[PDB]
């Protein structure tokens, strides 16, 4: 009965990574429109974009790690 | 350009039509009670 | 309506003369002609038969025979209702 | 026969890198061996 | 259904057709 | 003799079997003739129509239907007799 | 030096059945003979369950209908567009 | 029942998957004269039109790959369109050939990049510019991102066609069943409406499949 | 029962893939409006779009892989 | 025993279509605003829109395949 | 035990239609702002909006049909 | 058991109102910024908004209907 | 065992408020943007804003009410 | 038995609080782009946001309290 | 039993992190667009960005603490 609980807990906790895709789509879209206005400043824009992408993916990875821990 | 056909084939068509009607009627009569008997036995 | 005028009226005039000439029960006067044709069949059946004839003629005969075969199938549907 | 000379330049010139089908063959062989073992276990 | 471990023939035939037949017919073109 | 099979006499069929030599032309030769006979008649003209490909597609469809008959008649049958 | 192509190929009724079959049975069957054979073939095939009615039949009907509509509504334009290119190439080389 | 066409490698006494997969090639006659009939002029015009829109980015080395890409796109497009016939069998449904297509070309590109431009080909892992001080974190992100390309490139093709055929078959079964109970032509209307989208959804997949490989090759060339 | 638990966990695991659709929709939506503003920098815009689409797919396929692994 | 688990797993897995719906809604919505910028180039932006919609549909369609797999 | 267990599974497969409830709102919203800056060209905008709404609602009807199938 | 397996699909079928709420929020928001752009075109904007809100709410209420009909 | 069904059904129907919470922010957010460009017409922008907010909160209160009814 | 259902229902109730987290980002995001224009007009802009944040968090808390209520 | 309840409750509760990811995405997106438009205002723009990130992270940390409490 414990194995069933572990399986369903893993199957429920894995959902939390859904939000990472939406955040990634949002940040990349902003970079596209932002570059259109000031192509000169394309050097500084990226640093911001990378930061956001990394932060969102880190949150998703944290949720995935929690799911892996509950599985094992 | 309509063309008259050989009457020999012309009679042979209608003869087979009548015979087919006869066979269909007889086979339906034969198979009507058997189907009901099989369905009742399946119950 | 107009398509009916352009087809069904030709069905009753053009198609009618196309078919009614060739699709109608035969006169009894042609029965001896058909019997003579049966004699024609018998003469080859005893000897000669193919007599090294063309394949095309045999294909014509077979195709007409298959057309004749179809009507017996139609009769079963008629009786089935 | 008379078709090798048609695309001989292509085969010996540029498809040298693309000619590495060994990875695909090894993967297919390993998968088939594992499937055969599973089927034999029954 | 799609995984029945009989994958040898399809791969061989696809490689043959793609890398011989289509390239040879498509090479005889002008532009 | 060496004429077309549709022209050989009915009793000459065994004779034309002796003349069937080189008709396959190693099997592949007959296919070589057959492909060009259709291609040069319905496709390789100044202006063709959709009839060039429809025959091949219909033949493909009927060939495909011939393969699956086993499963269909196995259970897809509606009535009995 | 390939000889020129013929202007036309063959004539086909319904887009699927050639005229030679109609010509072959004309002296015996008549003008309207073969159509009856076709209808009888359809009826015999349906009656004896040789062809089975299943879910795939409606999909086949829809698939055939789409192609028929496309052919009937765009056949001529594609042909004229095909002719125009050869015309242009010929003009360039002659100039 | 439903999974009958997919698991059916051309059922016969002798397998004929080779005949089924080699058939599409008998639709592209090769040119043999300066001026030809209508059926091949359209083909060559289409090939010319498609060529100038995709291979117009690579400088000199990518121009060599032109024949392979055109052959690939024509082959996949011809295979997919022929499958819409009522009782056909689409080879692209099987995962075996999709797996035998992606790996060779992807490997070719990846170890072609290292052979000539090792210094720059090694640098593409780290994003250009200064990514703050998070270097070790993203270094492991893009390298694992590298390996997923063939898997997705095969799986999407293996999935979408099967999904479409399943939908068609189920809607056909539904419109058959409702004949006995009441009258509803809404289902056949759904079928005829969906058929347009299924007919035009294959070519988009062909285009995406070719374009992704074009982009991947251009990166290391 | 344990197999039933595996099946239900796998079924509930796949629901996290919905994030990929929204992110893909957002990234592509930005490219069209951005291009329309400045129809000069097609190449950089398309490169960034492709990068975004490549990075955004990782999470959904990751969740699908987790579901496939747990089921089998 | 297993029928109920498979049915509920299929019913839970079928909720992955929301992302594709949101994505296709977003892309077409961006197209109309972009077109309004300048009526010229409408065919180009339309091509971009169609590509985006097809890509979103492909990214969201393989969710139902798992449901059909679990059903049969 | 069978029909009762199918009741929840069928009910839990009618959530996918909710995602179709956001794309429609996003589409019509873009129409309002899109034409506000260009008062002309109403007809083409309306046609595009109608196309988008129909496509999204068809995507929802997909999930509705799956839910209908699950019950029987 | 039949009652126990009921009222859980009914609970899961009422979660479909989230999309309707999101869309109803999105439409009225687009109207505000649209009005501020050009005050002259007001009545047509209001008509479009009303149509969009009515359609979105009509789509949303389907989940409530399904939940109620399953409940009774 | 019916009490368990009541509890889990009430817990499942509670998730219906996410849509309202996500919708509320877009209305207020849009208001700030619209006010910045044209401060003068500060009065009219509100009526629409508060109308949207009231509609969204009513939609959330509906799910609250159905959850309360199920729990009692 | 009832205790396990209580725990499951309490755990499932907290899911709905994701709406506030989604809306706060949109609200503060509007402030940044809004302040970008007419920067001096700042007091009113900040006031508007505060209200939106308060309402979103109030909705989130209203969602949460049912979890503690059902737990005890 | 209690262990299955703990597993299910922990698995369901830990899914409230998608909102935080979506919020982080939007905040960074607004910042790049805002700076792109009006430069020489990085202090306030960066200030607003931090505040939003902190708020969203606190909102997610609340749910994480709830999961911790449920497990123990």
């Amino acid at each position: 009965i414990d194995t069933a609980a572990k399986f369903i807990g893993a199957g429920a906790a894995t959902v939390g990574v859904a939000g990472s895709g939406a955040g990634i789509g949002t940040v990349f879209g902003s970079l596209i429109i932002g570059y259109a206005r000031n192509p000169s400043l394309k050097q500084q824009l990226f640093s911001y974009a990378i930061l956001g992408f990394a932060l969102s993916e880190a949150m998703g990875l944290f949720c995935l790690m929690v799911a892996f821990l509950i599985l094992f | 350009p309509p063309v008259q056909v050989s009457p020999l084939i012309k009679l042979g068509r209608y003869s087979a039509l009548f015979l087919g009607v006869a066979y269909g009627a007889k086979r339906y009569n034969y198979l009507k009670p058997r189907a009901e008997e099989e369905r009742r036995i399946a119950a | 309506v107009n398509a009916a005028v352009t087809y069904s009226k030709p069905r009753l005039a053009t198609f009618w003369h196309y078919a009614k000439v060739e699709l109608v029960p035969p006169t009894p006067a042609e029965i001896p002609t058909a019997i003579q044709s049966l004699k024609k069949i018998v003469n080859s059946a005893q000897t000669g038969s193919f007599k090294q004839l063309t394949v095309k003629e045999a294909l014509l005969n077979g195709l007409v025979a298959t057309e004749v075969l179809m009507w017996f199938y139609v009769g079963e549907i008629i009786a089935r209702a | 026969q008379f078709q090798f000379t048609g695309i001989k330049k292509y085969f010996n010139s540029y498809t040298l890198t693309g000619r590495m089908n060994c990875v695909l063959a090894t993967y297919g062989g390993i998968a088939l061996l594992v499937l055969y073992f599973k089927l034999r276990s029954k | 259904q799609l995984d029945t471990s009989t994958w040898f023939i399809t791969i061989t035939s696809m490689i043959m057709t793609l890398f011989i037949l289509f390239q040879l017919k498509i090479s005889n073109y002008s532009y | 003799k060496d004429r077309r099979l549709l022209e050989v006499k009915l009793g000459e069929l065994p004779s034309w079997i002796l003349m069937r030599d080189f008709t396959p032309s190693g099997i592949a030769g007959a296919f070589q003739r057959g492909y060009y006979r259709y291609y040069n008649k319905y496709v390789n003209v100044k202006k063709g129509s959709v009839a060039g490909l429809s025959m091949v597609l219909a033949a493909y469809v009927v060939f495909n239907y011939c393969r699956s008959y086993k499963e269909l008649k196995h259970e897809r049958l509606r009535k009995y007799h | 030096p390939v000889p020129p192509l013929p202007e036309h190929g063959g004539k086909v009724r319904l887009g699927l059945i050639p005229e030679e079959f109609f010509q072959f049975l004309y002296p015996k069957t008549g003008v309207t003979g073969p159509y009856v054979l076709g209808t009888g073939l359809i009826l015999y095939l349906l009656s004896k369950e040789i062809y089975v009615i299943t879910a795939e039949t409606f999909s086949a009907i829809s698939t055939i209908g789409v192609l028929v509509y496309i052919v009937k509504k765009y056949g001529a334009s594609i042909g004229a567009f095909a002719d125009k290119l050869n015309e242009q190439k010929i003009a360039q080389l002659e100039e | 029942n439903l999974f009958a066409s997919f698991i059916a490698p051309t059922m016969m006494g002798l397998p004929i998957v080779t005949l089924i997969i080699m058939f599409p090639s008998l639709l592209f006659p090769t040119p043999k004269r300066l001026i030809n009939n209508r059926t091949i002029s359209i083909q060559q015009w289409l090939i010319q039109l498609t060529s100038k829109q995709m291979m117009a980015i690579h400088n000199q080395k990518g121009q060599t790959w032109s024949l392979m890409l055109m052959s690939l796109i024509m082959f996949i497009g011809s295979t997919n369109i022929l499958g819409l016939l009522p009782h056909s069998f689409t080879p692209t449904t099987q995962l075996s050939m999709n797996l035998g297509m992606a790996i060779p070309l992807w490997s070719a590109t990846v170890f072609t990049g290292f052979r000539y431009k090792t210094k720059t080909s090694l640098a593409h892992f780290l994003p250009q510019g200064t990514p703050a001080l998070l270097i070790p974190m993203l270094v492991i992100i893009e390298t694992i991102s590298l390996f997923i390309q063939p898997v997705a490139l095969a799986v999407r093709l293996t999935a979408n066609i099967t999904a479409g055929h399943l939908l068609i078959h189920l809607i056909g079964g539904a419109t058959l069943a409702l004949l006995n109970i009441n009258t509803m032509t809404a289902f056949i209307t759904f079928t005829i409406l969906i058929l347009l989208t299924i007919l035009e959804f294959a070519v988009a997949l062909i285009q995406a499949y070719v374009f992704t490989l074009l982009v991947s090759l251009y990166l290391h060339d």
